[PDB]
């Protein structure tokens, strides 16, 4: 679309992948990948998008809402831009609501072909 | 899909 068009400039960015494929790509590494990322279309909300990541081998999704001016907003939270999300996630931990054993900063990606 | 807190 007209707010994909620049996501496509990154090497993160996946598009229209699905739920199952974007897992399997971030599992791939086992928990050796922990942390590994990539951001894709959401299937299930038209028009949002998703951060799918690895947590100590396991895929989870957050879902991303971009604004007509490219902010980001991931429920309370707002970016700037995506990018600005993923560098404060790659330098402060991902709130989940999982706490604990869910303690998890963006580290990698997984390169879109 | 992955809730905050």
């Amino acid at each position: 679309q007209k707010t994909d068009h620049f996501l496509s400039c990154y090497p993160w960015f996946h598009g229209p992948i699905s739920r199952v494929r974007a897992a399997q790509l971030v599992q791939l590494q086992g928990p050796d990948a922990h942390g590994v990322f990539l951001v894709r279309q959401s299937e299930s909300r038209r028009g949002e998008y998703v951060l799918t990541f690895n947590l100590q081998g396991r895929a989870k999704h957050l879902r991303l809402v971009l604004t007509e001016r490219g902010q980001c907003r991931v429920q309370h939270l707002h970016f700037p831009s995506v990018v600005d999300m993923l560098r404060h996630f790659q330098r402060s931990p991902i709130p989940l609501e999982c706490g604990a054993a869910c303690d998890v900063r963006l580290s990698g990606y997984v390169v879109v072909l | 899909y992955e809730l905050l807190t």
